[PDB]
C-alpha cells in the first residue's frame, strides 16, 4: 500500500489524472483500510464512473465485503448513482449480497425511492421475497416511506409469478389423475385420455404467461412444483369434484391479479386476462358442474354401472 | 446560515440531507468523535445515563450503558458511519478547522470554540440539537 | 363392555356361531382393555376372516391403535393372514400407519419374508421410503433378514419412480432455457424454438415411463419438480453446454437402471429401455457436441455476430 | 368532459397523422445511392402505411359517434438525414413509445368520463399492436448492437439479408 492511501485519496476527490498516473506507476488496486473500506468503495460512494471504470480494468474486486457488510453495489444503490450499478453488474457483482442487517440493495433502493436502479437490478435476477432482520421485504420497506409506484412493480411481479406457478401445479394435477385411471383395477380409457388432454391445457396456459412476461420486460422466476394431493382418487365422481374445486381457485387468483392490474392502472394486462383466461374459467365451471350432476343422477359411486356408461357416451 | 437557511430538529433528518451536500462537496456533520464527550448528547437521549442520580446521589452499582436507549443512539451512529456520512478518524481538530473555512455545514461544540468560529467571519447561527424519537438531546 | 369379554373370548377362540349370538342380543363392538386391545385385533391375531368381516359389518374401529401402537392391520401383517390385510384395506385401513417404532405394516412384511402382503401393501400406496428409528427403510429389512426378491421388488419401483422425476425435471430446464432465449434483450427465436421442443420431447418420455409402470402393475409415485438452477443462462453456448452435461446425466441414470434390470432377471425392462431409450440419449449427445464444437470455432460467445449466424443457418 | 374528449381523439388524429410521414422519410432514405439497403426501405414503407390505416380507423370511429373531426398541419420530420440502420431503429421505437404514452392517457380520459365504448376500442385496436411494435423494435435494436453495429458495415449488410428478407 505504497500507493494505496495515494489511491484512497483520489477515491475520495475524483481525479481520473492521479490514478491514470498511479496505474502508469503500477499502484496496487486492493487496498484495505482498517474497515475493509477499499478504493472501489469511495469510487462507488463518490459517483465518478472514471475511476470505477480503470479499477475494473486493473482487476479490483467487485464484491469485496467491509465490516459491516457492504459491497461497492451497496452503497451504489444507496446513493443512487445508476451508470456504476449498472458496470458492477456488468462485472460480476452479486446482486442479492446481504449486509449485517441482511439487506439487500435492492432493498436500500425500494427504501430510498429509486426507480431505475430497482428495474436494473430485477433484471439481473434481485430476489423480491428477501427478509431482512426484521422480516421486510423491499415491498415492506417501499410501502412504509411511500414509494408507491415501486410497491406496485414489486407487486405485480410477484403476483404474476404465482400464477404461472399455480398453472404449472394444476397441470401436475391433471396427469395424476388421468395415470390414475388406466390402472388395471380402474379400467376407465376416457377418463384417462380425458385428464390428459386438460394436463396439455393447462401447459399451454403457463406458457402464454411466460410470453407475456416477455414481452413486457419482466423477470420470470420459477419455483418447485409440489406433488398432488393423493395419488389414489377414488372413482370417476371424486375426481371430477376435486378437478371442480381446483378450477374455482384457479379462477379466484385470477379474479385477484384482475383487481390488483386495475390498481395499477395496466389495460394492457386487464385486457389480456379477460380475453384469454376469464371465459376459459367459466366454461371449464360449467363443463366440470355438468359432470358432476350427471353422475350423481345416474347412480355413481356405488353404482359401477353408472361410470362406465358415462365413460362411453360422455366422454367417448 | 448559508449553507443552510432552516436548521433541522430531528436527528433522523441528518442523513438525508447529507446527500445533499455531497452534491455540492460538501460535509453534513464533521466532529470529534474520539471522544465520549461529545458522543454522549446523542447516544443516552432517548435512555442512556451515565450513573443513576437522585437527591444530590450518584449511584456506583447504577451505570446505564446497558439500557435500548443506548442501544438506539449506538446504532443512530454506525448508520451515520457505515454508509459513509461521516468518517471514524476524525477529531476536534479537522473538524473545526473545516467548517471555519466552510465545508462541514453543521458542527456541535460549546463555547470554547466561538471566538475562533468568529475568525473565520462565516455567517453563523448557533441554535440547540436536534431531538432524536422525540427524545431531545443530552450534553 | 357387558358382553365385551364374552367377545374377547369368542376372538381369542374364534367361533362364528357366538359372536352370530352375540350380535343377536346387541353386544358392544369397541370394547377397549386395559392396554387398548379391541375384539378386531384378537380377530386380526388369530386369523379367522369371518369374526373380522362381522365385526367390520356392525361397525368395529378399524384403524384402532393400542398402547404399543398396533391396529390390527399390524397384527396381519406380522402373522401373514393375507385375506384379512385385503380386507382391512377394503374397508379404509391407514397403510401408512407408525408404531411406537415407527415400523409401518411394509416395515413388518418385509421383515418377515412376506411376498402377497407386499404387493397387496404396495398396491395401496405404502411409502417405500419409511424410515424407523433406527433409519431402516424396508429395503434394508428385507436384506438384513435374507428376503431378496423382496428387496429386488422394493429397488425397482424405486428405481423407476426416480427415472420418472428426473425425466419431469429435465423438461422444466429446457422451459427454462426456452423463454431465457426470447427475452428483448436476447433476442434469438430459434434457439428459443429448439429448447421449446426438447422440453416438450422430455415430457413425451416421463409419460412413457409412466404408461409401462402401469401395464406391469406397478405403482406410481410422484414427488416434487425442483426448480433450474439457474434463471439467467449466459450465450447460446453456455446453454448448449449445459444442455449436454443434463443429457449426460440422464444416460448416465439409464445406465443404472438397465444394470439393476440385468440383475433382477426383468428382459422385459431390458428390451423397453435399450429400444426406447439409450439410443436417443447417443444421438441428443451427439447432436449437442456438435453444436458446442461448431459454436466454439465460429468465435462464440465473444463474437455476437456467430451465435446470429448458428441461430440462421444451423438452427433456422 | 365533451370538450375534452373530443380535443384528446383530435390530437391522436394528427399524431398518427405525424408518424406515417416520419415513416416514409425514414423509408426513402435507405434507398439513396449511398444507402442501398432495400430492405429496411421496404420495412418502414409498411409501416408508414400501417400508421395511415390506424389515423383512418380513428377518424371512422369517431364520425361514428357523431363527433366532430378537426384536421391541423402535418409537421415535418426531425430529420433528413437519418445515419444508419442502428439509429433509425432507435428514432422508431423511441416514436412507438410516445404514441404508445399519449394511447395511456386517453384511456385514462375514457374512463374517467364514464365511457366503456371508448375503453374497449382503445384496449382492442391499439394497446396490443403498441406492445407488439415495441417488442419488435426492441428485438431489432438488440440484434444490431450485437452484431457490431453501426461501426461494422458488414453487420447491417447481412441483418437486410436474413431478417428483414
Amino acid at each position: 500500500s505504497e500507493l494505496g492511501k495515494e489511491l484512497l485519496e483520489a477515491a475520495r476527490a475524483g481525479q481520473d489524472d492521479e490514478v491514470r498516473i498511479l496505474m502508469a506507476r503500477g499502484a496496487e488496486v486492493n487496498a484495505a483500510d482498517n474497515t475493509g473500506t477499499t478504493p472501489l468503495h469511495l469510487a462507488a460512494y463518490s459517483g465518478h464512473l472514471e475511476i470505477v471504470e480503470v479499477l475494473l480494468k486493473y482487476g479490483a474486486e467487485v464484491n469485496a465485503a467491509d465490516v459491516f457488510g457492504y459491497t461497492p453495489l451497496h452503497l451504489a444503490a444507496y446513493w443512487g448513482h445508476l451508470e456504476i450499478v449498472e458496470v458492477l453488474l456488468k462485472n460480476g457483482a452479486d446482486v442479492n449480497a446481504r449486509d449485517s442487517d441482511g439487506m439487500t440493495p435492492l432493498h436500500l433502493a425500494a427504501k430510498w425511492g429509486h426507480l431505475e436502479i430497482v428495474e436494473v437490478l430485477l433484471r439481473y435476477g434481485a430476489d423480491v421475497e428477501a427478509q431482512d432482520k426484521f422480516g421486510k421485504t423491499p415491498f415492506d420497506l417501499a410501502i412504509d416511506n411511500g414509494n408507491e409506484d415501486i410497491a406496485e412493480v414489486l407487486q405485480a411481479l410477484l403476483a404474476i409469478n404465482r400464477q404461472i406457478n399455480l398453472e404449472l401445479y394444476a397441470s401436475y394435477v391433471y396427469l395424476s389423475m388421468s395415470y390414475y385411471f388406466d390402472r388395471d383395477d380402474v379400467a376407465l380409457k376416457n377418463f384417462a385420455k380425458y385428464f390428459l388432454h386438460q394436463s396439455h391445457e393447462e401447459r399451454e396456459h403457463a406458457e402464454k404467461l411466460m410470453k407475456l412476461q416477455n414481452q413486457r420486460g419482466g423477470a420470470i422466476s420459477l419455483q418447485d412444483i409440489k406433488k398432488p394431493d393423493c395419488d389414489d382418487w377414488e372413482s370417476g365422481l371424486n375426481a371430477m369434484e376435486c378437478a371442480l374445486h381446483l378450477e374455482k381457485n384457479v379462477n379466484q387468483s385470477l379474479l385477484e391479479l384482475h383487481k390488483l392490474a386495475t390498481d395499477c392502472n395496466d389495460p394492457h394486462l386487464c385486457d389480456f386476462i379477460e380475453t384469454h383466461y376469464l371465459n376459459e374459467q367459466v366454461k371449464a365451471i360449467k363443463e366440470l358442474g355438468d359432470h358432476v350432476t350427471n353422475l350423481r343422477k345416474m347412480g355413481a359411486p356405488e353404482s359401477g354401472l353408472a361410470e362406465y356408461l358415462f365413460d362411453k357416451h360422455t366422454l367417448g | 446560515k448559508d449553507l443552510l437557511p432552516n436548521p433541522p430538529k430531528t436527528w433522523e433528518e441528518i442523513p438525508a440531507l447529507d446527500k445533499e451536500l455531497k452534491a455540492k462537496g460538501k460535509s453534513a456533520l464533521m466532529f470529534n468523535l474520539q471522544e465520549p464527550y461529545f458522543t454522549w448528547p446523542l447516544i443516552a437521549a432517548d435512555g442512556g445515563y451515565a450513573f443513576k442520580y437522585e437527591n444530590g446521589k450518584y449511584d456506583i452499582k447504577d451505570v446505564g450503558v446497558d439500557n435500548a436507549g443506548a442501544k438506539a443512539g449506538l446504532t443512530f451512529l454506525v448508520d451515520l458511519i457505515k454508509n459513509k456520512h461521516m468518517n471514524a478518524d476524525t477529531d476536534y481538530s479537522i473538524a473545526e478547522a473545516a467548517f471555519n473555512k466552510g465545508e462541514t455545514a453543521m458542527t456541535i461544540n460549546g463555547p470554547w470554540a466561538w471566538s475562533n468560529i468568529d475568525t473565520s467571519k462565516v455567517n453563523y447561527g448557533v441554535t440547540v440539537l436536534p431531538t432524536f424519537k422525540g427524545q431531545p438531546s443530552k450534553p
